[PDB]
């Protein structure tokens, strides 16, 4: 519990929730019952032996892990599946059909494996891994109700925009939203959202629009940074919408002065990249900045 | 488009999206798209004609559960539905509320049973004495005040443009009764609805009384009417005179 | 966070609800009209009867002399800007083509400086045709402002008719006739084409009673027969 | 381009005189009638009269002078230019004129204006403050300046306890001074300038969003904005004010002092107003605004 507005420490977060591993790339644990548990977010590969450790503190039996929820396909939210699913015999991976099929596509999983193989610690020893198409997956659809436990009824909501497959999970009983990256990267130093539009801006903004409509949130849990609460989590969606349009204004103004995409990409990198050095090679962060600026220049409404 | 950068932008984008449409189904599809974009699950569009005065036809089309349509029309709940009848008395939108339905408890209970637990209804009168109504509905979220205002505006724009396009496409639900009067017959009916007899009309129009009575007979034939009173009353109710 | 226009709407409503005197309502209308960029405005009510000479009452801020001229030549009968509302709910931008049918009115209005303007129609919930016009002298209506205006005028006239009905203005008032359920239902049946005997049968009363009821109804409308009564009742939304 | 930024004519009727940093605006009401807006500083008078000479043949035909508020950078020319346009009525809010009648306010303004002269410039002639040709105006007053210039006054308290703005309804053109803030020339967003009251600032931005869609937006610094920038100007200023509010509240929930963010804001912003604002006053104004925000901002749970 606490007076704080952001909980950002491994360990228990609420009466049913725990944060496992590194707060940067956390994995969330839900206690559905006395002998039933579920996971959320797939984290990165190199934390496999850390998460596991943390996990075993809370669960007496790994066979009591019955569900694992995954927001999307990007390397940084599914890299633990091949390594730890072999130790969770009773687990269903739950992802969107686009995300499910990504794991079948050779090229996609190669990008995943590469980016996740690049974030090891000098002499890190990866454990054995199973195939991506061998995972125990069940595809979910927009609006499906996941009866995980008696007092855990989560709804799936399509949140395309960040990627062509992103989905989020709404625990309506506790007004808790696992939102992954659909809102962006929370700026720990300023308290505002950093837009992460890596596929389509119209869909990203329409998804944030739809998430604004939800009941007032008490807990807002993105893919990076921990759990937000209070008034920070209530207007999270509107704030992400606002910051995305603010960046659109910035880009359009800079281009009306004659700047190139790469220039603003370098500026944004200078000001943001410092947060994600531990789990994102700087060059991929700069490339993602360039890609987002591309999409914004394409779909942003001109000023005439 | 319909997007983000301001309300006027969404307005113009909606108009441009609806201009090329030459099929009513696509019009309703665009309307449903925007309704869900607003945040609701189902919608409905109703047209209340003024006649027959005893049982005025109230035609409906929407996306409520089909079983609810079966029940609604089977027991003709459409006659004394408060959401529609408010439009006869007010130009303001009506947010669904228990107090509003104090007079029609059965209808409200059954609608709640079908998930139509929250909703709102906007009326507007077409320039031809028709009462058109646009309703939206969802299941679990109550309408907050700020969202009430937002809705009111967006629904007004949407229903205005919808009625415009459906008039341009001559939908059967709005066509009511296709009746055209000639200039002579229309002015004769104008005089008759002002109380003039056959002879006074014959004098004023400088024609014979036999001609005037035959024009009356034709007019009756068009309205499927047995006398002049029905013709005059229905023409006044339909805005033809 | 849903359109800056919403703020203008909320402000106008807040400004117009506490007012309980019509003069202030019209004053607020002038305030907003001038704030948009127009010089004068007008609000007209066209009643449906007499069908030959329909009442057209008006209230606004045009020069009084042009009002004298307008009523003198009963321009309210054949004013194209008003007659547009009989068939359409869309706004009308003043244009020569619109006034080709009534050139004298347009020529004289132009003589008084009313060179640019627009008119928006709306139907009150009582079968009355209300219309709101705005006008200025030297600037043509640009495209984007045309739509912005259109929306603002729609909102303003809706709220205006509502508030003036809530204030019981005489210009909106119609011929005061009140019927009871029994006589109202009798007139509903008669306007559906039923004869005296058929009505008497359905209502389980005598035919002499029904014709006496007819006389009752006629006496109120100052009507010579049943047809006038039925038509005026249908036009007034009483049945 | 999307931004106009030069002394001289802006459009078919208006002119920017003097320094774009502390500009004065000139309205041509008619063939032989002119009006002024913004009172500027002492330091640009020597630029005023001359650049004015390129547009006006006779100075005597200036009949009105509009003043937004009592700050040194929008008022200080009264001793310099007022005496020689004798048929002029200054039009200002009760607050502004009363400030001009107090010795303390005029002393602050005079010191801050003196801080900006060059070591070579000499001062032109000067007159008193309570002798000015003043007339009080009210919120919503209609100024029939010219046949095609009907402007409305709108009270926009918040930036100061007296700020007002002017809306030309015919051209949908809004002179807003600082009530929206300092336009970021490098990013294209608004920098809040809350130096008296935040609630009044935000309610003023609200009342301004209610105007018809703007074509031309004219703040006190940076020139004229057109297109989208002018349409959502008030909305964007409101949004950026709330953004700064959230930044401050977050930083305070981590244990940071207002100095922490004030110094940082100075570092990142003051460079724009170095020509007409001593850096220490910029830091102090950042601190004042952050104090007001921390006072009136909505807390969290
Ligand atoms: O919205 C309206 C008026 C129109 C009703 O339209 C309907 C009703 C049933 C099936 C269909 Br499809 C459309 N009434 C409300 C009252 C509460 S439930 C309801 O439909
Ligand atoms: O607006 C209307 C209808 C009349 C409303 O204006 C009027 C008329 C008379 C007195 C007053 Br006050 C306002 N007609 C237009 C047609 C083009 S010029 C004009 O006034
Ligand atoms: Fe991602
Ligand atoms: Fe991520
Ligand atoms: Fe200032
Ligand atoms: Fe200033």
């Amino acid at each position: 519990q606490g007076h704080m507005l952001r909980l950002s420490a491994p360990g228990q977060l609420d009466d049913d929730l725990c944060l496992l591993g590194d707060v940067q790339v956390p994995v969330f644990l839900l206690r559905l019952g006395e002998a039933s548990w579920a996971l959320v977010e797939g984290g990165i590969s190199r934390d496999a032996e850390l998460v596991w450790a943390d996990l075993c503190r809370w669960v007496a039996d790994p066979s009591q892990v019955h569900y694992w929820l995954i927001t999307h396909k990007h390397y940084d939210h599914c890299g633990l599946l091949p390594y730890l699913c072999p130790r969770l015999p009773n687990v269903q991976v739950l992802a969107s059909e686009r995300t499910c099929q990504a794991w079948k596509s050779e090229s996609a999983v190669r990008v995943v494996e590469r980016l996740n193989r690049q974030l090891l610690r000098a002499e890190q020893r990866l454990p054995e891994a199973c195939a991506w198409d061998a995972l125990p997956v069940r595809a979910v659809a927009d609006g499906e109700w996941l009866e995980l436990g008696p007092r855990h009824r989560l709804q799936v909501i399509e949140a395309h925009g960040h990627s062509d497959d992103h989905v989020v999970f709404y625990d309506v009983r506790r007004r808790r939203l696992f939102c992954g990256d659909a809102l962006g990267e929370f700026d720990e130093a300023e308290g505002v959202w950093r837009p992460l539009v890596f596929d389509d801006m119209e869909a990203y903004l329409e998804s944030l629009e739809r998430l604004q409509r939800l009941p007032t949130l008490l807990q807002l849990i993105p893919g990076h940074g921990g759990l937000l609460r209070g008034r920070l989590a209530a207007d999270g969606a509107e704030s992400a919408y606002t910051e995305c349009l603010r960046l659109c204004r910035r880009l359009l103004w800079r281009q009306s002065m004659g700047e190139s995409l790469d220039e603003l990409s370098e500026e944004l990198h200078r000001a943001w990249g410092g947060q994600s050095v531990d789990f994102l090679p700087g060059e991929l962060h700069l490339g993602s900045m360039r890609r987002m600026l591309e999409i914004l220049s394409r779909q942003a409404l001109p000023l005439d | 488009m319909r997007n983000d950068g301001g309300f006027l932008l969404w307005w113009d984008g909606l108009r441009s999206e609806m201009q090329p449409i030459h099929d009513s189904q696509g019009v309703f599809a665009v309307l449903e798209k925007e309704v869900r974009r607003l945040g609701f699950d189902y919608y409905a569009y109703g047209v209340r004609h003024t006649i027959p005065f005893t049982r005025p036809k109230t035609e409906v089309h929407g996306t409520y559960p089909k079983a609810w349509l079966e029940r609604y029309q089977m027991q003709n709940y459409g006659a004394v539905d408060p959401a529609i009848l408010n439009g006869l008395r007010s130009s303001e939108m009506v947010v669904w509320s228990d107090s509003l339905f104090d007079q029609s408890r059965m209808l409200w209970n059954e609608a709640r049973d079908w998930g139509l637990c929250v909703g709102a209804t906007l009326p507007i009168r077409a320039p031809n004495n028709l009462l058109s109504v646009l309703s939206v509905a969802r299941d679990q979220q109550n309408i907050s005040s700020f969202e009430r205002e937002e809705i009111r505006l967006r629904l007004r724009c949407m229903i205005e443009l919808l009625t415009q396009k459906l008039t341009d496409l001559e939908h059967p639900m709005l066509m009511s009764n296709p009746v055209c009067l000639s200039h002579r017959e229309r002015e004769i009916l104008q005089w008759t609805a002002d109380g003039k007899s056959s002879g006074e009309i014959a004098i004023i129009l400088s024609i014979s009384e036999s001609t005037v009575n035959f024009h009356h007979k034709n007019i009756q034939k068009k309205f499927d009417a047995p006398n002049k009173t029905l013709a005059a009353a229905y023409a006044a109710a339909l805005g033809l005179i």
